[PDB]
């Protein structure tokens, strides 16, 4: 028996969802920066300085998938709110793959 | 433009201007009215405030925060020795005194913790400057009691760095004191006694007022006792929930943690106006949902020697000041911790049920009383 009260649930995940798009598009960029500097002429000094200025920015988007995380766990909603729930466990799911290939980055550079 | 009061604060800093017969405690450009004292260098800029701390993750060597635990003390101080492992930025020694190594617009730089404290003050100085539509010049700055000349000179040396002119420097308790008109009161000498609890410092200070004079009789406190070590132990009751719930150890991983301290913190908040907070995190740790609850009874039990543990500085600041309890004409809350219900009904136990002055918001109080004396000197 959808809500209107639901509703305003299912707004905020929706807000939260196209911030994960935008944050997903940075890590893309990253990652398109990362097969630059790894099939560029840079040599090793400049290679090490490039991949710190990348793990930078890869710890920014990973404090900015925390922070999308911490928004998330304000959440609450009852047994009832099926659609916000499925769509909550699936937008953190979706978050924490990020993550994963955010780690895989961060982990092996600078 | 008018005069500013600014407390400066070890972990935040809150600005106030009185104005049509009232204190207004003005909002900075992310809309919150206090501002953290953080400072951070990079590549190309300097960040204060919010934009500071929020980078911390990305630069935390060039991320300087604390700078009133190293104002004015010397490299050799018990504070500032104890202090740096902590702190990830580096703490060098300058003939005596301490520094703040950072790396800043592709050089090695070295900060005085006044030129730090400037910094948290220049953008304290752009934040009223921002809602009045003025330049402000004047300002009445606030410092702990227990501060020595040398702590005091520095923190007006950072004023005088920051483009403001330090009309006056006052205490903290003062401040508090004089936001409440508790020298405005007719009758004999007042004894007040200032609770100050925030989110790492503990302050008791008791002061008499005498025909408008402030003296301080004693301080005590705690130097490392706040909100963080009440959040600490609703962790430790989660971590143990989850436990024993699914037979994980939720430790091993430090997102998880911090995903169930953020929400700990704001379900502290919320056991202060309500007696029960409930706590959802979806894939916590190991793919596993945790959907929890605590009561305000539950979170008082947990931090029950903490919460105990404030009176022991309130009987010591007795002591020194060589008075009775029931000496004690008023009591003023300070910090943010001082909304906790437990916290103020131990207070009022310890006092014979007498009244507590809270009706200012505990983290703008200092600021509040800054604001009045800013107006009193213009
Ligand atoms: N599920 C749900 N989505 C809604 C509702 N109202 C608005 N939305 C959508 O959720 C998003 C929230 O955006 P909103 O602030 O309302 O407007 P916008 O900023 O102009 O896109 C948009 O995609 C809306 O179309 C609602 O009642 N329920
Ligand atoms: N329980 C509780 N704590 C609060 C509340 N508001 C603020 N705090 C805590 O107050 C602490 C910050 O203290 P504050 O007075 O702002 O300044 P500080 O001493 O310079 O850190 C944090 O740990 C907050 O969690 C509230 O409503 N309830």
């Amino acid at each position: 028996s959808n809500s209107p009260q639901e509703e305003v649930e299912l707004k905020k995940l929706k807000h939260l969802e196209k911030s994960v798009e935008k944050i997903a598009d940075q890590l893309e960029e990253l990652n398109k920066e990362l097969t630059g500097i790894q099939q560029g002429f840079l040599p090793k000094d400049l290679q090490a300085e490039a991949l710190c200025k990348l793990d930078r920015r890869v710890k920014a988007t990973i404090e900015q998938f925390m922070k999308i995380l911490e928004e998330i766990d304000t959440l609450i909603l009852p047994e009832n709110f099926k659609d916000s729930r499925l769509k909550r466990k699936g937008l953190v799911k979706k978050v924490q793959a990020f993550l994963a290939e955010c780690d895989t980055v961060e982990q092996n550079i600078c | 433009g008018p005069a500013v009061g600014i407390d400066l604060g070890t972990t935040y800093s809150c600005v106030g201007v009185f104005q049509h017969g009232k204190v207004e405690i003005i909002a900075n450009d992310q809309g919150n009215r206090t501002t953290p004292s953080y400072v951070a260098f990079t590549d190309t800029e300097r960040l204060i405030g919010d934009a500071a701390k929020n980078q911390v993750a990305m630069n935390p060597t060039n991320t300087v925060f604390d700078a009133k635990r190293l104002i004015g003390r010397r490299f050799d101080d018990a504070v500032v020795q104890s202090d740096m492992k902590h702190w990830p930025f580096m703490v060098v020694n300058d003939a005596g005194r301490p520094k703040v190594q950072v790396e800043y617009k592709g050089e090695t730089k070295s900060f005085y913790p006044e030129e730090v404290s400037s910094m948290v003050l220049t953008k304290m100085k752009e934040i009223a400057e921002a809602y009045l539509g003025k330049t402000v010049t004047n300002a009445v700055v606030t410092v702990p009691a227990y501060f020595n000349d040398s702590q005091r000179q520095a923190t007006k040396d950072a004023g005088t760095i920051a483009g403001l002119n330090v009309l006056r420097i006052i205490n903290e308790p003062t401040a508090a004191a004089i936001a409440y008109g508790l020298d405005k009161k007719v009758g004999a000498e007042r004894n007040v006694l200032i609770f100050d609890l925030g989110g790492g410092t503990f302050d008791v200070s008791i002061l008499t007022i005498e025909d408008g004079i402030f003296e301080v009789k004693s301080t005590a406190g705690d130097t490392h006792l706040g909100g963080e070590d009440f959040d600490n132990r609703m962790v430790n009751h989660f971590i143990a929930e989850f436990k024993r719930k699914h037979k994980k150890d939720i430790s091993e991983n430090k997102r998880a943690v911090r995903r169930l301290r953020t929400a700990c913190e704001r379900a502290k908040r919320t056991l202060s106006s309500s007696t029960q907070a409930s706590i959802e995190i979806d894939s916590l740790y190991e793919g596993i949902d945790f959907y929890t609850s605590i009561t305000r009874a539950r979170f008082e039990e947990l931090n029950a020697d903490l919460f105990r543990g404030t009176l022991d500085p309130v009987e010591k600041a007795l002591r020194d000041a060589k008075l009775d309890k029931s000496q004690i004409h008023d009591i003023v809350l300070v910090g943010g911790s001082t909304r906790i219900p437990k916290i103020q009904k131990l207070l009022q136990d310890f006092f014979n049920g007498k009244e507590l002055n809270k009706s200012i918001n505990p983290d703008e109080a200092v600021a509040y009383g800054a604001a009045v004396q800013a107006a009193i000197l213009s």
